[PDB]
RNA sequence: CCUACUUCACAAAGCGCCUUCCCCCGUAAAUGAUAUCAUCUCAACUUAGUAUUAUACCCACACCCACCCAAGAACAGGGUU
């Protein structure tokens, strides 16, 4: 019964471990975890927590590139909040439209 | 000018968006440690074994370091050496010893 | 609209000034020309890729293995072009998709090796004092892929 | 005054020997980032 | 300003009133329509207990406060300044505004317990020995509720009781 | 359980407590505080 | 990289010594950073089985600063086993008796309550003054920044800054102060 | 001193001051009127 | 998380209603398309 | 050195011979214990920074015993010092202007008549003693019906606690 | 603790003898603003106001068959010159 009930706890604990490792790497880059996840999904790059933690451990240059992307989209969102747009709605905004 | 992260550690990123708009390009060459951020290697050359009478008395002196302690002080010494507590360095029973994998799996 | 300097007059974060968009567009053109020249002259080696496949995302390099938990209707030995490559990366440059990269940039080849079941996984229920005791044994099918090559093309 | 390799270790001597190994791999074109073998048919 | 001079001169004391020079306002306030000095410089809700450049304009040379009729503040921005200078005296700031005393300081008291955002007087609080249950804990008050209306940037309000 | 009318303020159901928490009187906020304006 | 295997794993799983100043910081904001870097949570190679702990060296712990009236209300409480042995003292009395105790109790509280807590506290080195021993000063990397800003009392105000700030009001010239 | 939850001055010369965290009523003419907030 | 995804008309859970889900996962090496996925 | 007012000097190690009565000029009778200083010698000196940073210490040895019945390191210590081995060794906290050379003799005229001393020794061991002789408990009465309970401790705790406290008085070695 | 007394006697005991050292906080008072007087101060501050950052014990890593012991249930401890 413990072996059957352990599968849900395994999935939950693995995602909490990924959240801890991504928080560690982003806080090495001076970024918080919510800023990284939110502003990464706002550039339409859909990387899940598993490959983000694996990029954090094994490919730290690609993680620095991702942290720079998330910070730039964060800054664009802040300037858009001060200006309501007008002109450019940023550059690393402007989502690609699919039909 | 504006860079989103400091560009002194690990890497130097430039972020680029394609003219099509459909792929983000990141260029990141590694940064080396330049020469003036390194101290030179210390060269320890300590030699005080030479007394003028013999020459192989120093080779005799080479094996003069032996010590015996009982379990208590040895555990205290290992604890203050490796910055752990005392509970590691005690043994275990036969039951905990003989159910441990001696041929564990090896990834990579 | 003047406020003298106090602790709460100005926001605590430093004031960021994002660049001019025209010079930034020219700079993006220069960087993508650099990276396209690095691709076309062959200045990479052992590039990896993040690939979406069978509802997961596999951080994948060349010559490795991935094991997925379903059949594929593919006889072993057959090669596969895994589409939906949503990040490719060598050393010194990476390319991100939005969300997926183009079909002409990246091309990931993969070969199927082995089609097996799993070890028997036990499913058991229990409720105390209710005489409730079910039990199953389930072996789900599996497939092993071997990622041969991750090529890249200068169409950028 | 230009870096060619860098190697870790537990003492200074084994770190220097490992740095020599890293430079000696990088000179010979045999790094862990090299092009993997091109199994294909021409 | 004005000061009094006393000269004991051969069993005859002279008590003189003399006017020294005084400063005035900086020559262009950004909002001349405002009534307070705080409203006249758009400083409403913009200061904390750190701003001792702002607070040392409204205090006597021994640390005491100045009245509303002299300074011209309103009732609600006076009590914010009045409480902020009490939190800056206790936090080690304003060291030149110590109280005058002939020789009493020489028995140095208990050492530099460094503090900040101190709300009550340090010698008038009993220790929280019992702390209550989980649902009504006895909290330590930090900061002052007069400064609840300060501008907040943290997207979580000032935790005043913890 | 207690009656509908009691002596001791009768702790509410938590859904009703949330309802009475979310429907409180919110006074109107002037743009510039009226004394700070001439 | 390319980093032969045992040097590579040694480089990845090594220990790092950190220095953190006291000197007008709250003990809880020091305890947060010390707890994160004692557990090893600041590394992306973190796992609770991996023992990826680091050393934290805190100096100037005698010069910490409690916010509010916590020097007279916050009570640290213990018990000897014997009857009549309930002891409760304020933060001021405990800080005077042992200058290093408040930060140690905060860090010990924030750590997880498993069996790694005593070893992770063995990797904690706490010193009350500017003096740190020579081996511990020879091990150090990376003085971590301080959380609090140390709000800079008035005599340190560099007279050009007083010339910057405007005089907000005109006093009556016939007033005494 | 007598403990009272609501203090009031019983004569002209009582004076209300706040010492050691409480509100006290002192009086120098009639010391009966000394009160102490509980 | 995404509720920003609804403002772009994109169905907040990115694993349903997109090109990330509805495109075919694989194809043969000589170019032939796959049989359609069962979901 | 001469005596300063904040000073503490060394003591001795004596051997308790016996007791004796002793009369004063008003007629009262006091009892004295005769402590004899048999063979006393300062053994070694530890400076102020080498023990706890508070007060310097001096070691003082007791009466002479045989070399044939001590450990090897102790015999090495007395052979380096130059004395026969002593039975007991006590450590005296002194201030460092009262330090004496190790190997000196300490006598009984170290103390003077009219002074106050504090003597400390191992008390007489009475073995595993029951609770009435040890803690001075009362027992139960003797003959009014009591069944096998004449010297028992009785109740040792209350009923709510479910244990006994660590400071509990029970039989034990006394 | 056994030198007198007593139960007793190469011991143990009291009915017998010796020694026994730091506070504790509720208020009572100066200066002085907010409120140019005044005001003991959950204003900055000064006294009665803190005994303690207390000192005494105890802290020698392995001769050990055996004997004795004021040490002791066994074990442990002290002496054997
Ligand atoms: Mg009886
Ligand atoms: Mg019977
Ligand atoms: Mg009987
Ligand atoms: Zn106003
Ligand atoms: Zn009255």
């Amino acid at each position: 019964v413990k072996c059957t009930k352990a599968r849900y706890l395994k999935k939950k604990n693995m995602r909490t471990l990924w959240i801890n490792r991504i928080t560690a790497a982003s806080q090495e880059h001076g970024l918080k975890y919510p800023a990284l996840i939110g502003n990464l999904v706002k550039c339409q790059v859909e990387l899940n927590r598993k490959v983000l933690a694996d990029l954090a451990i094994y490919e730290p240059k690609t993680f620095k590139s991702l942290a720079a992307l998330a910070s730039r989209r964060r800054h664009e969102g802040f300037a858009a909040a001060l200006g309501d747009g007008k002109e450019p709605e940023g550059i690393f905004s402007r989502v690609v439209q699919y039909h | 000018t504006y860079s989103p992260l400091p560009d002194d550690y690990n890497c130097n990123v430039e972020l680029a968006l394609t003219s099509d708009g459909r792929t983000i390009v990141c260029y990141h060459p590694s940064v080396d440690i330049p020469y003036e951020h390194t101290k030179p290697i210390p060269r320890p050359d300590p030699v005080h074994n030479n007394e003028e009478t013999h020459d192989q008395v120093l080779k005799t002196r080479l094996e003069e370091k032996v010590e015996h302690l009982e379990e208590g002080p040895m555990i205290e010494q290992l604890s203050k050496m490796f910055f752990t507590t005392k509970h590691r360095w005690y043994p275990h029973g036969r039951y905990h010893r003989c159910r441990k994998n001696l041929n564990p799996p090896k990834d990579r | 609209g003047y406020v003298p300097k106090t602790s709460l007059s100005s926001p605590p974060w430093p004031e960021v000034v994002l660049p001019d968009p025209v010079e930034e567009t020219r700079h993006h053109a220069e960087v993508v020309k650099k990276v396209n020249e690095m691709i076309v002259t062959g200045q990479y080696g052992r590039l990896f890729a993040v690939v979406h496949f069978a509802s997961r995302q596999w951080k994948v390099t060349s010559e490795d293995l991935i094991l997925i938990g379903n059949e594929l209707d593919l006889a072993c030995g057959e090669r596969i072009r895994l589409e939906k490559v949503l990040l490719v990366g060598a050393d010194n440059f990476t390319l991100l998709g939005k969300p997926l990269l183009g079909k002409d940039l990246v091309r990931v080849e993969a070969t199927v090796i082995e089609k097996t079941e799993s070890w028997p996984r036990i499913i058991m229920r229990f409720r105390k004092r209710k005489n409730f005791k079910k039990k199953r044994i389930v072996t789900t099918p599996q497939t092993v892929l071997r990622i041969n090559s991750i090529e890249i093309a200068p169409c950028l | 005054k230009k870096l060619i390799a860098e190697g870790p270790g537990e003492t200074v001597l084994v770190a220097e020997e490992e740095a020599a190994r890293v430079a000696l791999r990088k000179l010979y074109g045999f790094t862990e980032n090299r092009r993997p073998w091109n199994y294909s048919k021409p | 300003f004005r000061e009094v001079v006393e000269t004991q001169e051969g069993k005859t004391t002279i008590i003189e009133g003399r006017i020294t020079a005084t400063p005035k306002e900086s020559p262009n306030p950004p909002n001349p329509s405002g009534q307070c000095p705080i409203c006249r410089w758009n400083l409403k809700h913009k200061y904390n207990y750190d701003d001792v450049l702002l607070l040392s304009q409204f205090i006597r040379p021994h640390g005491g406060m100045l009245p509303r009729k002299i300074t011209g503040l309103c009732q609600e921005e006076h009590r914010k300044i009045e409480e902020c200078v009490k939190m800056a005296h206790r936090a080690g700031l304003l060291p030149n505004h110590r109280p005058r005393l002939p020789e009493g300081v020489v028995p140095k008291s208990k050492p530099q317990l460094n503090r900040y955002l101190t709300r009550w007087a340090p010698g008038s609080v009993k220790p929280i020995y019992k702390k209550g249950p989980r649902w009504n804990r006895v909290r330590m008050p930090v900061g002052s509720p007069l400064l609840r209306d300060n501008v907040c940037y943290s997207r979580t309000p000032w935790k005043l009781y913890h | 359980g207690s009656k509908a009318v009691t002596r001791h303020r009768r702790v509410m159901h938590f859904q009703r407590q949330k309802l009475m928490a979310v429907t409180e009187y919110i006074p109107p906020k002037p743009a510039i505080h009226p004394s700070c304006l001439p | 990289s390319s980093f032969s295997r045992a040097p590579q794993q040694w480089a990845t799983f090594a220990r790092i010594w950190y220095l953190l100043d006291g000197k007008m910081q709250p003990p809880g904001k020091l305890a947060a950073m010390a707890s994160i870097r004692l557990q090893g949570l600041h590394k992306p190679v973190y796992h609770a089985l991996s023992d990826c702990g680091d050393h934290v060296v805190i100096m100037n712990t005698r010069h910490i600063a409690f916010s509010g009236n916590k020097w007279e209300q916050k009570v640290y409480s213990s018990h000897t086993g014997y009857p009549g042995g309930f002891r409760q003292v304020t933060a001021a009395q405990l800080h005077l008796r042992d200058p290093v105790a408040i930060v140690k109790l905060a860090i010990y509280g924030m750590l997880p309550k498993n069996l790694h807590r005593r070893t992770m506290m063995e990797r904690l080195h706490l010193f009350p003054d500017e003096y740190i021993p020579e081996d511990i000063l020879k091990n150090l990397v990376e003085e971590l920044p301080q959380p609090r800003k140390i709000p800079k009392r008035l005599d340190e105000y560099t007279q050009e800054e007083i010339d910057a700030f405007p005089r907000l009001w005109t006093p009556p010239e016939d007033y005494r102060l | 001193f007598k403990n009272k939850t609501v203090l009031k001055k019983r004569c002209k010369d009582c004076y209300l001051v706040k010492r050691r965290g409480r509100w006290y009523v002192y009086c120098k003419t009639h010391p009966r009127h000394k009160q102490r907030q509980m | 998380g995404g509720q920003w995804r609804l403002q772009q008309g994109l169905a907040a859970n990115p694993s349903g209603y997109g090109p990330l889900t509805e495109l075919p996962d694989w194809s043969y090496a000589d170019g032939r398309p796959a049989p359609p996925m069962k979901g | 050195h001469p005596w300063e007012p904040g000073s503490f000097r060394v003591g001795l190690i004596a051997l308790k011979l016996g007791m004796m009565p002793l009369w004063t000029k008003d007629g009262q009778k006091h009892v004295v214990t005769l402590l004899q200083v048999q063979d006393c010698h300062v053994l070694k000196y530890t400076s102020k920074e080498n023990c706890n940073g508070k007060m310097a210490t001096l070691s003082v040895g007791g009466k002479t015993v045989s070399r044939f019945r001590k450990a090897t390191s102790i015999l090495e210590f007395y052979r380096e010092l130059g004395l026969p081995p002593k039975q007991t060794v006590k450590i005296f906290n002194i201030t460092d202007n009262a330090a004496i050379k190790p190997g000196t003799p300490l006598y009984a005229a170290h103390f003077r008549p009219g002074q106050y001393v504090d003597v400390t020794a191992k008390t007489i061991g009475k073995g595993f003693q029951g609770v009435m002789k040890r803690w001075g408990f009362k027992g139960q009465p003797a003959t009014h019906g009591q069944t096998k309970t004449h010297r028992r401790p009785g109740a040792v705790a209350t009923g709510d606690i479910g244990r006994v406290w660590p400071g509990t008085k029970m039989p034990g070695k006394m």
